[PDB]
């Protein structure tokens, strides 16, 4: 009916058909801490959603005021519990609230309560539909958007709707190929769908993602992404790699790939590669470069390996 | 070496400045919002050079303290979109004034202690507020600040009966926990949940069973973890995974290898501060939220006979982390922020403050070394890796509750 | 930034 911000407004402790029940004060004690100076507005709202809470009144009127509650504070868990409860209670068509809630987080996208109220109501209808293409537009205003993604996933893994999603990453990938949220969600849906087992599809991402790399080669999100699909098999285990990037350095000797050559070698030691002292020298000559000056923010982790492989390879 | 009234700094060296971002000249609103960031902070950085001398940095506790003081009693209606979160005003501002080593007067900490009573439900766990439902997230909080407290008035508010079987109903067959009952999870859940259950000695058998699983489920390809499994590496539900992991001593659970590389990765090279995430912007709260898992992984590693642990630093810079949060993260008028530009707030003065305390103080085993940039009057008391509260305050309330029977079980 |  009417907003907060209506010029029709009119508080609860003044409406008719509110007379009938009294007000909730909250109670924060004699001597308060952390107290809030609300305005009369809130205060009014609050006073009386504690007290249809308080007497459990599963009412149209009772359903019609959280919405102003939610509009003063949508973090207030407890409003959105209760509405959900009013919700099935009254029996309200859950499409119209599919609505609601796709305007609230428009308006706040970063709220938890908001998100998972939106799950929730997908969940009792079994409806995705409107989902991807919701999300679609939240990421389109901020590409980085935790609770979206999140929810994107969830929506995608649950009503197993997989046959698009690398279409959109590739999409955010050309608009921005430096979110690394859009790199999570390729590893996401390529490890869920073909997985990366297949030797094919590997061969597929490393080229991809080494393509990227050479087009902003100080992009840190594919530099992770190629050690995240290689790592658990053993970087060592991809020998060709070695030698394309060793191609590279020179030309390119950023902190990515001389960290990343100290990876390969790292795991090199560990499974009992040939010409062992002259990976360890190597390898070392590199944890020092990076300490001293490539990448000296991590000085401290550099001299850790450097230590480390020292500790695990000398003989 | 240097006089006494003059102390280099890692942000001003010559060489410093090849720490610009290099974009290879392709644009993306990233890239464009990080040299944007980095152009203020080297206006910052320069502020504080003067060819040769560069004066010693200053914490301005006393202005720090006036802000925390007066938030501890009264908020501006700016703070309603926190209504349902008091409980954590009480600890951001509590345990900023711990750090600060500012006296709590008896009164102002016993008004506290009634008012998380009053925040408490009678179905267990405290809400946000006086007669909201439980939800763990103020639980977590209200039982840190009571700990802070550290009374026997303060101890004895938790009804731990309650607590409990409020725990079990929030548990899922998954290892899982909901944040509060009908409402979403992720791994602040299990933090919180551990978080309270240790201290208050109320940890069964069963109530963490599968728990480390799921949340080793949540390490992603980039090292890091995320909120639910198969998400973005995040610093903040990071830090709630290993120190969930840490208190059920289930670290092993995780590729510590992958989970230190990632973090390191996470600070700056030009700010000095940390991200939240690979490729985006730096934060003083995330100096808590990463810096945090170094301490963790240094623990976690030397549990393991780790011969190559330093026996001095923790795995980060911490004087570039101390001159971001010093030079950056500071409101004249008092508080702690995000980065230049952004408005105070406590949240960001309590995380702001932890994370300097981090990189000040270095332990292990009978190792001790500090490293308190600037001034000496900068240094801040320690803080507990896993809690975020003082570390006496933790052994404190351990040994307090330790003194209690798990409720109902033996 | 919010926490819960
Ligand atoms: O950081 C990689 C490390 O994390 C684990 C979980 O402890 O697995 C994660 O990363 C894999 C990619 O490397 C994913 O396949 C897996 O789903 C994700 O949980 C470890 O197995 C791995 O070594
Ligand atoms: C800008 C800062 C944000 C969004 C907060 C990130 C931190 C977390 C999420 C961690 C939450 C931790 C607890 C509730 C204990
Ligand atoms: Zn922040």
């Amino acid at each position: 009916f009417v907003s907060l911000d209506s010029p029709s407004y009119v508080l609860y402790r003044d409406r008719a058909e509110w007379a009938d029940i009294d007000p909730v004060p909250q109670n924060d004690g004699p001597n308060p801490v952390v107290q809030i100076i609300y305005s009369d507005k809130f205060r009014d709202v609050y006073d009386y959603f504690r007290a249809v809470l308080q007497r459990d009144e599963r009412s149209e009127r009772a359903f019609k005021l959280t919405r102003d509650a939610i509009e003063l504070n949508a973090a207030n868990y407890t409003v959105w519990h209760f509405r959900r409860v009013l919700l099935k209670s009254l029996q309200k068509d859950l499409h119209e609230e599919m609505n609601y809630i796709t305007a609230i987080i428009e308006e706040q996208p970063k709220n938890y309560q908001v998100w998972h109220h939106r799950r929730v109501l997908v969940e009792w209808l079994r409806d995705p539909s409107q989902e991807l293409e919701f999300i679609a537009d939240i990421l389109n205003q901020d590409a980085k958007n935790y609770h979206a993604w999140q929810h994107r996933q969830w929506v995608i893994q649950e009503f197993k709707l997989w046959d698009n999603e690398l279409q959109y990453v590739d999409q955010l990938l050309k608009e921005d190929v430096r979110n690394n949220s859009v790199w999570n969600q390729r590893y996401f849906v390529i490890s869920n769908t073909t997985g990366y087992n297949d030797r094919a599809v590997l061969e597929r991402e490393v080229q991809y993602t080494l393509e990227m790399i050479k087009l902003v080669p100080h992009n840190e999100s594919a530099w992770n992404y190629l050690k995240g699909i290689l790592q658990d098999r053993g970087l060592s285990k991809y020998p060709n790699l070695l030698n394309q990037l060793l191609d590279l350095q020179p030309s390119h000797s950023s902190p990515y790939l001389i960290a990343f050559l100290v990876d390969i070698y790292e795991d090199m030691l560990e499974n009992q590669c040939d010409n062992k002292e002259d990976i360890l020298n190597k390898a070392l000559e590199l944890c020092e470069i990076l300490a001293k000056e490539k990448d000296t923010i991590r000085k401290e982790y550099w001299r850790y390996i450097g230590r480390s492989l020292q500790s695990k390879h000398s003989t | 070496s240097s006089p006494v009234w003059s102390e280099p700094l890692y942000s001003l060296r010559p060489e410093h400045a090849r720490e610009r971002l290099q974009d290879d000249s392709v644009e993306t609103v990233t890239s464009i919002e990080q040299a944007k960031v980095e152009e203020k902070i080297q206006e910052v950085f320069s502020s504080y050079k003067f060819n040769h001398l560069v004066p010693r940095l200053v914490l301005q506790r006393e202005k720090h303290f006036h802000y925390l003081k007066r938030g501890l009693r009264q908020l501006t209606d700016a703070y309603e979109c926190l209504d349902a979160s008091r409980p954590w005003l009480c600890y951001w501002i509590l345990h900023s004034l711990e750090l600060l080593d500012e006296p709590i007067p008896q009164i102002v900490a016993t008004d506290v202690c009634q008012f998380l009573e009053l925040c408490q439900s009678p179905e267990g766990g405290f809400g946000g507020g006086p007669g909201q439902y439980p939800h763990l997230a103020p639980t977590y909080a209200a039982v840190n600040a009571l700990c802070i407290i550290g009374t026997e008035e303060a101890y004895d508010i938790i009804n731990r009966e309650k607590l409990l079987q409020y725990l079990y109903s929030l548990k899922q067959p998954d290892g899982s926990f909901l944040m509060h009952v009908g409402g979403e999870v992720d791994v602040r859940s299990a933090y919180c949940a551990a978080s309270v259950a240790s201290l208050t000695n109320i940890i069964t058998p069963d109530l963490f069973e599968g728990t480390a699983e799921w949340i080793a489920r949540c390490q992603n390809w980039e090292g890091g973890i995320g909120g639910v499994p198969g998400m973005e590496a995040h610093g903040g539900y990071t830090f709630c995974g290993l120190a969930a992991l840490v208190i059920l001593k289930r670290e092993r659970s995780l590729n510590l290898k992958s989970l230190l590389q990632w973090v390191t990765s996470r600070q700056m090279r030009f700010e000095g501060g940390f991200q939240g995430r690979c490729n985006k912007l730096v934060d003083g709260c995330y100096s808590f939220w990463q810096a945090g898992l170094l301490p963790l992984l240094h623990r976690a590693l030397h549990a393991q006979g780790d011969p190559a642990l330093s026996m001095s630093h923790w795995m980060f810079h911490q004087q570039a982390l101390q001159e971001y949060i010093l030079m950056c993260c500071q409101c004249p008028a008092g508080g702690l922020l995000d980065k230049p530009g952004k408005s105070r707030d406590f949240y960001h003065t309590c995380y702001c403050l932890s994370g300097l305390s981090i990189a000040q103080h270095f332990g292990s085993g009978a190792m001790l070394h500090d490293v308190v940039l600037g001034v000496p009057e900068n240094a801040l008391q320690p803080t507990h890796p896993v809690y975020n509260i003082g570390p006496d305050k933790v052994i404190q309330a351990t040994t307090y509750f330790l003194q209690k029977p798990v409720p109902g079980f033996e | 930034c919010v926490l819960s």
